[PDB]
RNA sequence: GAAGCCAGAGGAAACUCUGGUGGAGGCUCGCAGCGGUUCUGACGUGCAAAUCGAUCGUCAAAUCUGAGCAUGGGGGCGAAA
RNA sequence: UCGUGCCCCGUGUGGCGAAAGGGAAGCCGGUUAAUAUUCCGGCACCUGGAUGUGGGUUUUGCGCGGCAACGCAACUGAACGCGGAGACGACGGCGGGGGCCCCGGGCAGAGUUCUCUUUUCUUCUUAACGGUCUAUCACCCUGGAAACAGUUUGUCUGGAGAU
RNA sequence: AGGGAAGUCGGCAAAAUAGAUCCGUAACUUCGGGAAAAGGAUUGGCUCUAAGGGUUGGUAACAACCAACUUAGAACUGGUACGGACAGGGGGAAUCUGACUGUCUAAUUAAAACAUAGCAUUGCG
């Protein structure tokens, strides 16, 4: 599922976790996919969707909260939004 | 090092008010003074301000909930049947 | 004898309700064109504690359709309302917690709060904490709606009466015991002078109909007729049954 | 600021 | 060495406005000095934090000082904080863009329904 | 009371019309000299080290501005 | 010395024990204050038309208290004599 | 000339009530037989009203700088709106500051001194109002943290960005 | 002085205990208490020792400077007495009674009285 593909991306590819790092990746234009958790503030959600619309980057709306997104990434902290920069061995880009 | 075997938070009441009343009030005292995870920011910082009022220290959001609990089972069933009726009315 | 405490409570004086810490009455917006034909959005900015009321109140700001002005209203908060939430009051509003709709626009089985007995009185029914009114029947031909009140009563109201969707916040307040006398004192010193209460059997015959005697007793049946004189009503008034029921 | 002070300024201009 | 003091005004009660501090005069006399209440900082109208850069004074004391000392050179300066102003700018721009996209989509849907 | 740290500013304050008096305080324990001029609102003072620049500045004051050296005792 | 928290020893975990931290309670000893239990008490045309001494109850609160205001006699007010 | 006319806003339309609540602004020294933050001397502040000088802005008309938090001696702002201050419980420990208390040396003065006591005691002060340099919280920039870190007497903070 | 409640309706009154450190503490119990339960060992002065810290400086686990109050241990010594005045619980076994904190008859009764939380009933959409 989405958690297994995310774990494959963590173990294989490269990611950035967090709002500021996601903004830096979107400004650099190297972001391949932007994941936004359900409990993200709506202003930040719309701003990240606008940045991804400018950068021509797909957005996946993770149904869980930031606790569950951090757990799916394998971290012990919260993560509201994240960006992947290399898919690695996963098939996360074609969905 | 557990200091009280049974009374817990009721230990401030001493030998007064009756064992059964202390046992009853223990549940509301624990549920009232416990900290909760925020629905909006996910941090464990939601605490009761007044009766029915639950505020989060981090994101500064104030919610209306139960008297001693952040949400009541009646309100949860209300949400469930409400979304049932919303789905029925919409389609 | 003398004037009893029951009779003295109706003159006002020390028996009036407390006023200072209580800011604004909790009631709906006046019924207008926007609510009668479409919907209007308001922003919930504050959730406050009303001194003397167990239910929290909600300060919600709407816009004036006719002038350049912000209108603040005080609603009774339902369980789930939060600061920053957009609520929608009107006929075409959605069936969401905190929205105010006429009872004709809601399905049956919906529970509502601050329900109007008549369209325009800005809310009368189901206003305490943890209480709600159930929409149990509809009659489109007469424009009527049958509702069930927290007392178990069923009533028929016009379908244009408004009600906030949901259950009033602060439920289960009476489950916690009021262990100390000071807790009851603080509870009633913000409401009115009715605490503490002295029993009539511990009084004199000049003070109350139950007073007097070498032993503390009522002396007759505690059930008193409905058409008793003013001051003769002390105890169970117009009781149809008494005693503890098995159920 | 305040209307009295603004009125003082415009009265100084008018004079 | 007289170290005990008296009030200098006819209010003998320790009220909120009857606030004093102890000084030593150039005549070597330990005396009191009646002081005013502390001024509190102006706060943001949206989130409520103290606005940086604006002094904390009494309400009528603000009329004696100049305009750049009572405000910050920014939109909503001295009334809202910078984070709240930034959030207002972002929210305004995004909601106007959403209104434009919604209106274009509504016009396209209306044209499709008419056709 | 205000302190001016510039000789030319003290000169302009002396040429100001509101200046009614000037006086000189000589502190020998500290080795300094203070020139104090009384204007309408503020008393402006200039502090200098003991030197001939004090007497040069004394000459540099206008003659209409009356100047006094303060006494050792402030007798009434 | 109540919750909450820290460390150590166990226990698969849940939890158990130990040493701390913390400072709750219409908790307690007790000064002021408030009150008024006892004494063959003093005093009994007294200092006093209700006072004085020792003792006693309470002392972080259902504590004590001022000013402004409200309730006025076939009335009020009354934790009720 | 105006005392006469023309508009505009109109939802709402009184007074009393606190020498302990809210509130514009004064400190020091001296002075009388008796008054003093009131008199006298010095040094300030607030409010209202006019009205000049210097400086500032402007032929890019209503300032410039800093990424930013924001700064600077100015730096247009009617109607109509928004917000803040006024404006707030009780208790517990902790930290800073003033004043008081305590200890030591030095100058001057007083006392003790059969003996002892480099001794014991007394004065050694700096107001309002301003300038300048700093002062917990908080906020901003870089950066992205698990071998989790920072940190209080008290366990809170941090990918919603910590050290 | 000796006796120690033989006094008296009745231990009324007075005496006795009392601070701090340490050992130890029963029945009962709503597990919170009872509890300072009860019952014991000590306390003066002087001379010492030991422990508990701060600032600055490239195994610094070291130097220099500075600082005040607690705590423990030991020897010696006076004695009729060592919380030397002041200050300051007598304790225990039971019974009835009201749950407790609280309140009232100002000027003869403070209490099994009143109130209180908890419980139940009644009327009202
Ligand atoms: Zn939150
Ligand atoms: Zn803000």
């Amino acid at each position: 599922s989405i958690g297994a593909k995310l774990a494959l991306v963590i173990k294989s590819g490269k990611v950035v976790l967090g709002y500021r790092s996601t903004l830096k990746a979107l400004r650099s234009g190297k972001a391949k996919l932007i994941l936004i958790a359900a409990n993200t503030p709506p202003l930040r959600k719309s701003e990240l969707e606008y940045y991804s619309m400018m950068s021509k980057t797909p957005v996946h709306h993770y149904s869980g909260t930031n606790i569950e997104l951090g757990t799916a990434c394998g971290k012990l902290f919260r993560c509201s939004t994240m960006a992947i920069l290399d898919a690695g061995d996963s098939d996360i880009l074609a969905d | 090092s557990k200091r009280t075997k049974k009374v817990g938070i009721s230990g401030k009441y001493g030998t007064r008010y009756g064992a059964s009343l202390r046992k009853l009030v223990k549940k509301q005292e624990v549920t009232q003074h416990a900290r909760y995870t925020c629905t909006f920011c996910g941090k464990n910082s939601v605490r009761r301000t007044a009766v029915g009022i639950w505020s989060c220290k981090s994101c500064k959001k104030t919610m209306a909930g139960g008297a001693y609990t952040v949400s009541t089972p009646a309100a949860a069933a209300m949400r469930s049947t409400l979304r049932r009726l919303r789905e029925i009315t919409e389609a | 004898g003398r004037v009893i405490r029951n009779q003295r409570k109706g003159r006002g004086s020390v028996f009036t309700a407390h006023t200072r810490l209580r800011k604004a009455p909790a009631k709906f917006r006046p019924l207008d064109y926007a609510e009668r034909h479409g919907y209007i959005r308001g922003i919930v900015k504050e959730i406050i504690h009303d001194p003397g009321r167990g239910a929290p109140l909600a300060r919600v700001v709407f816009r004036s359709p006719y002038k350049y002005k912000q209108i603040t209203e005080t609603f009774i908060a339902n369980e789930g309302m939060y600061t920053g939430q957009f609520i929608y009051a009107g006929k075409n509003a959605a069936l969401t917690v905190g929205n105010i709709l006429p009872l004709s626009s809601v399905p049956e089985g919906t529970v509502v709060s601050n329900v109007e007995e008549k369209p325009g009185d800005r809310g009368a029914l189901g206003r305490t904490s943890g209480n709600y009114v159930t929409v149990v029947g509809h009659n489109p031909d007469e424009g009527k709606t049958r509702i069930k009140l927290p007392s178990g009563a069923k009533k028929v109201v016009p379908s244009s009466s408004r009600g906030m969707i949901g259950i009033v916040a602060g439920g289960g307040r009476t489950d916690k015991p009021l262990l100390k006398a000071s807790r009851a004192k603080h509870k009633f010193a913000v409401k009115r002078n009715r605490w503490p209460k002295t029993r009539g059997v511990a009084m004199n015959p000049v003070d109350h109909p139950h007073g007097g005697g070498n032993h503390q007793h009522i002396g007759k049946a505690s059930t008193i007729s409905r058409y008793a004189a003013q001051g003769q009503k002390a105890g169970l008034i117009a009781a149809r049954r008494t005693g503890l029921l098995r159920g | 600021m305040r209307a009295k002070w603004r009125k003082k300024r415009t009265r100084r201009l008018k004079r | 060495a007289p170290t005990r003091v008296t009030y200098r005004r006819r209010n003998p009660y320790n009220t909120t406005s009857n606030r004093t501090r102890v000084i030593k005069t150039p005549g070597g006399q330990l005396r009191v000095l009646h002081i005013k209440k502390r001024g509190t900082a102006p706060k943001c109208g949206d989130c409520g934090i103290k606005l940086p850069g604006i002094p904390a004074l009494r309400p009528r004391e603000y009329a004696t000082i100049s305009k750049p000392k009572k405000t910050v050179q920014r939109a909503y300066g001295g009334s809202r904080c910078g984070n709240c102003v930034r959030d207002r700018i972002i929210r305004a721009f995004l909601i106007e863009e959403q209104k434009i996209v919604k209106k274009v989509l509504k016009e396209q849907s209306q044209a499709e329904k008419k056709a | 009371p205000q302190e001016v740290s510039d000789i030319k500013k003290f000169i302009e304050i002396c040429r100001r019309k509101d200046a009614s008096s000037a006086r000189i305080k000589k502190n020998p324990k500290t080795q300094q000299i203070k020139f104090k001029v009384r204007c309408q609102r503020f008393l402006y003072t200039l502090v200098l080290k003991d030197s001939d620049k004090a007497e040069k500045l004394k000459q540099s004051l206008p003659p209409n501005l009356q100047i006094k050296d303060v006494p050792k005792r402030n007798k009434r």
